[PDB]
């Protein structure tokens, strides 16, 4: 069977400003099989009650999601996202970058 | 301008974890309007757009009977599919269908869609001239066979030309507000020094409906495709979209580099360069 | 609005 691995965004819905609340997404495409892990993260640990869009899928067949939360950007707080899939060996930690 | 109406269908067998997960979506252009997931807590179609809300509990009501249908012939079909390619009844499998329309800026037909996928790869699809198929392989030939002989072309070719299209006019008039709306991108370029003889520049495009756009690094004119970093255009969340192209350039000559942006929210396509 | 009627493969 074929697999794809994710392609995987991590960025903000709007410029990031110091103090103004925000949202942070993580935008998971290109896959298949369906079947993902995504996490998004606050300093290394986890962030409850993050939402994702229902599974839809581009002209290529392959899968698209993308998981959302609010946050409110600081100067020191790190954000992260990680995602599992079967076409990695381990999970994979991307960095929020505001210039990115 | 153009428009597009696609239903999105996906079903995940987990053998020895329940009956394979169902999940639709309907698009008008790139805005969700439509869902239905069969592990929801009391699983109806539901809206997702102000526009679609408006239809009474008839519309609802057929919908969900589609749905719930669709699910049950998944089932159908994917244990079809284990037969036809000699697979055993171990694994997790996928089925995918798309089908729609797009029409015109006046609202007439321009094509019609109807296609399936197995385990990601091409299965079956209805032919451009809504008449005929293409099968992938010996194992589709075998539906195809099923199809042309209950003439499910003649079919398909009607809901296409008739339905798919006088729903899509009727959901563009009454979604005018938003459906029938370009936002243009909000664009700057940004500069990176990598070291003391490289830079990157990041060509943005931000805020922007619907999805396609071009984005274009120049370097004294000459498109530069085959050296520019290019993501994946991603939703902000807000129904808007976002996009940047990259290039890394030799220290000191940022300014023979031009970013082009082509979207159909803009007049005339727009030409910028980093600002320092 | 979808098409009502069933399809199998």
């Amino acid at each position: 069977m074929i697999q794809r691995t994710p392609k995987i965004q991590v960025y903000s819905r709007h410029p990031a400003e110091n103090g103004k609340s925000n949202f942070l997404n993580c935008y998971v495409s290109g896959f298949h099989p369906s079947d993902i892990e995504v996490d998004l993260l606050k300093n290394g640990e986890r962030i409850e009650k993050v939402e994702h869009s229902d599974l839809s899928f581009s002209k290529d067949w392959s899968f698209y999601l993308l998981y959302y939360t609010e946050f409110t950007p600081t100067e020191k707080d790190e954000y992260a996202c990680r995602v599992n899939h079967v076409t990695l060996s381990q999970p994979k930690i991307v960095k929020w970058d505001r210039d990115m | 301008g153009s428009h597009s109406m696609r239903y999105f269908h996906t079903s995940v067998s987990r053998p020895g974890r329940g009956e394979p997960r169902f999940i639709t979506v309907g698009y008008v252009d790139d805005t969700l309007f439509v869902r239905f997931d069969s592990d929801a807590a009391s699983p109806r179609e539901e809206p997702r757009a102000p526009w679609i809300e408006q239809e009474g509990p008839e519309y609802w009501d057929r919908e969900t009977q589609i749905c719930k249908a669709k699910a049950q012939t998944d089932r159908e079909d994917l244990r079809t599919l284990l037969r036809y390619y000699n697979q055993s009844e171990a694994g997790s499998h996928t089925l995918q269908n798309m089908y729609g329309c797009d029409v015109g800026p006046d609202g007439r037909l321009l094509r019609g869609y109807h296609q399936h996928a197995y385990d990601g790869k091409d299965y079956i699809a209805l032919n451009e001239d809504l008449s005929s198929w293409t099968a992938a392989d010996t194992a589709a030939q075998i539906t195809q066979r099923k199809w042309e002989a209950a003439r499910v072309a003649e079919q398909l070719r009607a809901y296409l030309e008739g339905e798919c299209v006088e729903w899509l006019r009727r959901y563009l008039e009454n979604g005018k507000e938003t459906l029938q709306r370009a936002d243009p991108p909000k664009t700057h370029v940004t500069h990176h020094p990598i070291s003391d003889h490289e830079a990157t520049l990041r060509c943005w495009a931000l805020g922007f409906y619907p999805a396609e756009i071009t984005l274009t690094w120049q370097r004294d004119g000459e498109d530069e495709t085959q050296d520019t970093e290019l993501v994946e255009t991603r939703p902000a969340g807000d129904r808007t979209f976002q996009k940047w192209a990259a290039v890394v350039v030799p220290s000191g000559e940022e300014q023979r580099y031009t970013c082009h942006v082509q979207h159909e929210g803009l007049p005339k396509p727009l030409t910028l360069r980093w600002e320092p | 609005r979808r098409r009502w009627r069933r399809l199998t493969l």
